[PDB]
């Protein structure tokens, strides 16, 4: 079918730890990842979904595999404790997608941020023009709590779909602990 | 047609993979694949070899498990570089090299896809230094045997250089398969970095070798060297006698002085000259 | 287990290459196996008398 | 804890072939792979290897990748073809000890406890043995950091095996200065061994480059050994070390005087066995 490789970047930072969302923040984002990796598998059997983090230690928790049983086994007692480090989060997200079996796939990443970021906006726009010369489209979806009216992420997606990119979006977080299934119902319906 | 100058270029890495897999599981006939880079009508090049696991107890070539190779063919494909299977091998343990009737059938299943898959036999037992026992083969059609026609249409004086063994000539050579002359692809990227790394003595000759016992060993030889010279004070005395060609047959029971007596002199020299010199370089260098 | 092939043991060989495949226990020579336990006779000391 | 390592020439060649198949990238790539083998009787053995896909961007050089699915199934195959063979650690191509090799080791210590690395050579030129290995040790100790960890080199050599010495000595065919007599030792350790001590003397000169000008950490634990080398420097020539030296020269050369005296009479006897075949042959044959 259409050639992509869906790569989710899960959020094991230390601000996603409370119990304001109804089951858990961890389980509600997990089953959201489950129904969208069921969305990317059943529309195209070639796509595999592994998970990466953007914490202090950007670990390959589960390897990029079409199995999800390792994903389901590690996300139980996953210990989401760590200072968020998004300035290395692009480089772990981009260089992973060059380690793939096919470079003819559409480079697509989703990114979950539920913690206050301490990046430089000048450093990301150097990474944004780095991604301009690398032709990468990433739809970042905001979870949890953050600086409201998300700071430095509007200017990054704007400098992501620049130079005739014009296809990316920025799904921001509503600061109310509602059920997050309908929150992500917009990327599963259209891009 | 073929010009009997087929000249199989192989490798430097595969031969070590061939002998290690052929020696560790020796008395059962083991096998594997040949993952090389195919070239023109004349030659063929096999650079990589991966080994295939067995099936059960018993000397056989049993069958290939295409579950294993299909996952293996795309294993290193995603990591290194693409290659293509150009042949296969097995290992006669202590025989030599031929195609048995069991060996020929699994060959004939492999020549169906490509007409140039090479059957390779290695023998990791009759090999010592300058012998690596080899001579890969390939089938000939038995259809041409009924015609009485001699194949392979010799256009160069390059094929009939090696002479086949008579034990392989008992088998299907030359009625079902043929030999192929091979050489080896060596290069300085590998040649120097295995020569200068194998036997390098570190600081051994800058020692004194057990200084009370070296002069003790300098009598452990000399004492029986006296009586071995008494034999040399004996065997020369029964000459001008029965025609010393007779002194060649007759001296196979008991020991002779003359060879044994020039033996220890080499031992009592290199043990002394090396140890006396190394003592006198330590005095200068160490203060 | 090359340490276990004591001089005296009974082993199995290969036919073709003639190498050792497997150590074996002792043999029990079926004349003696058919000498050991082929009697189901069930007579007792009650049947003997007089001695 | 580990005595020494034993490296076979298979795995030595099983890196350089991989360095050639990635040598087409041109710009920069280090060969990092998985090292397979055992260790028995406290001696580290190295038998087999392969290489894992790996990339590295120069800006923010703390982002590495090991495709562990490629690490799982290929070791799953190699355990299946050889249950005796197992993991022993890892390796990298090691020109100059790149920076990721402090936590590559900590990434994959969940397979081997003493996950040893191996530094190899791709451009062979030295007067020694260009195969390096370290070990992982950590310390809550003296001065540097609350979390401190630095590699320590364990001794390294190329071990042999009976099956591979057939193939190793077959692939050379170039030069092999065998026939160990009175002059094998003269060159393997008397020409070369004195120049062996050259680069060991010259190595502490390279540390000595910091007298007032070099790098900022100064000594603390480097000079207790260097204070001892000049202290344990050997005994001077005043004692009977003079006299007991001439004692053994007057003992070792006696055996040389006897043995050389023997060699003359032996070859003199061999002259007589050649005059028995000259004068007693010309009258008979002609
Ligand atoms: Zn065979």
């Amino acid at each position: 079918m259409v050639l992509e490789s869906t790569m989710v970047c899960v959020d094991n930072s230390e601000y996603m730890r409370n119990g304001d969302f109804l089951p858990t923040r961890l389980q509600a984002q997990q089953d959201a990842v489950n129904i969208v990796c069921h969305s990317k598998t059943r529309s195209n059997p070639e796509n595999n979904v592994g998970l990466i983090t953007l914490a202090n230690d950007c670990e390959v928790l589960t390897t990029l595999t079409p199995d999800t049983g390792r994903i389901l086994s590690k996300l139980h007692t996953v210990q989401p404790k760590g200072k968020i480090t998004f300035c290395t989060g692009i480089r772990v997200a981009h260089l992973a997608l060059k380690h793939r079996q096919g470079k003819n796939h559409k480079m697509r990443i989703i990114a979950f941020v539920g913690s206050p970021v301490e990046d430089n906006e000048k450093d990301l726009v150097k990474l944004a023009k780095r991604l301009k010369k690398e032709k990468v489209n990433v739809d970042i979806i905001n979870f949890g709590e953050e600086e409201v009216n998300t700071e430095k992420l509007t200017a990054f997606v704007n400098t992501l779909n620049g130079k005739d990119g014009t296809g990316s979006h920025l799904v921001t977080v509503p600061p109310g602990p509602s059920l997050a299934d309908a929150l992500i119902s917009s990327p599963i319906l259209a891009g | 047609a073929v010009d009997t100058a087929e000249q199989v270029y192989i490798s430097s890495l595969a031969l070590l993979k061939m002998l290690k897999h052929g020696r560790a599981g020796v008395p059962m006939e083991v096998m594997g694949l040949m993952l090389g880079e195919f070239v023109d009508d004349y030659t063929v090049r096999v650079i990589d070899v991966f080994a295939m696991p067995q099936s059960g107890t018993g000397v056989s070539v049993e069958a290939v498990d295409p579950v294993f190779q299909a996952k293996m063919l795309d294993m290193l494909k995603q990591t290194g570089r693409p290659e293509m299977v150009v042949g296969w091998y097995h290992s006669h343990p202590g025989f030599g090299c031929w195609l048995s009737g069991v060996d020929i059938n699994t060959q004939q299943s492999f020549e169906a896809l490509s007409e140039r898959a090479v059957a390779v036999v290695v023998d990791p037992i009759q090999s010592v230094k300058g012998k690596v026992v080899i001579d890969a083969f390939r089938l000939i059609n038995a259809n041409m045997m009924v015609l009485g026609h001699e194949p392979r249409q010799t256009t160069s004086n390059l094929g009939h250089l090696n002479k086949p063994s008579i034990q392989a000539l008992i088998h299907g050579l030359n009625r079902h398969y043929y030999s192929i002359t091979i050489n080896y692809r060596k290069n300085e990227l590998e040649q120097k970095m295995l020569l200068n790394l194998h036997k390098k003595s570190w600081m051994e000759g800058l020692t004194l070798q057990d200084y009370s016992e070296h002069c003790k060993h300098n009598e452990s030889v000399v004492k029986e060297m006296l009586e071995l010279a008494k034999n040399y004070n004996k065997a020369v005395e029964e000459e001008d006698k029965m025609t010393p060609e007779q002194l060649a047959i007759k001296n196979v029971g008991k020991q002779d002085p003359k060879r044994h007596l020039e033996e220890h002199v080499d031992v009592l020299m290199t043990s002394n000259i090396v140890q006396c010199l190394a003592a006198m370089l330590d005095t200068v260098v160490f203060k | 287990d090359k340490s276990k092939l004591k001089p005296g043991t009974r082993v199995a060989l290969d036919m073709t290459t003639l190498t050792i495949m497997r150590y074996l226990p002792r043999e029990v020579d079926p004349l003696v196996y058919n000498m050991s336990h082929e009697d189901p006779g069930n007579v007792s000391y009650s049947e003997i008398g007089g001695l | 804890a580990v005595q020494k390592v034993v490296v076979h020439p298979l795995v030595l060649l099983s890196v350089v072939d991989h360095f050639n198949r990635i040598g087409k990238v041109g710009n920069q790539k280090r060969v990092v792979g998985v090292l397979l083998g055992s260790w028995q009787k406290k001696v580290l053995d190295v038998s087999n290897s392969f290489a894992v896909p790996f990339d590295e961007d120069d800006k923010d050089d703390s982002v590495w990748f090991l495709d562990h699915d490629y690490l799982e199934n290929m070791y799953g195959m190699f355990k299946k073809v050889n249950a005796r063979e197992r993991i022993v650690g890892w390796y990298h191509t090691g020109p100059k000890l790149h920076k990721n090799d402090i936590a590559i080791n900590e990434l994959m210590k969940r397979y081997c406890p003493n996950s040893v690395l191996v530094i190899i050579d791709v451009k062979p030129k030295d007067l020694g043995l260009p195969t390096e290995a370290y070990i992982s040790v950590e310390e809550v100790h003296d001065d540097g950091t609350p979390t401190s960890k630095t590699f320590e080199h364990v001794t390294s050599e190329i071990g042999a095996e009976e099956a591979e010495e057939v193939g190793v000595e077959h692939l050379l065919r170039d030069i092999k200065d065998t026939t160990v007599g009175t002059l094998s030792q003269r060159i393997t350790n008397q020409v070369h061994g004195l120049k062996g001590l050259n680069s060991k003397l010259l190595d502490i000169r390279s540390y000595l480059e910091k007298v007032a000008t070099g790098k900022l950490p100064i000594n603390h634990q480097i000079i207790y050994q260097l204070q001892d080398v000049f202290n344990l420097l050997p005994d001077v020539s005043l004692q009977e070390f003079v006299k007991a030296f001439y004692l053994k020269t007057n003992d070792q050369m006696v055996v040389v005087y006897l043995a050389s005296l023997i060699r003359s009479v032996v070859a003199l006897h061999n002259l007589i066995n050649n005059k028995i075949a000259n004068r007693d042959a010309e009258k008979k044959e002609g």
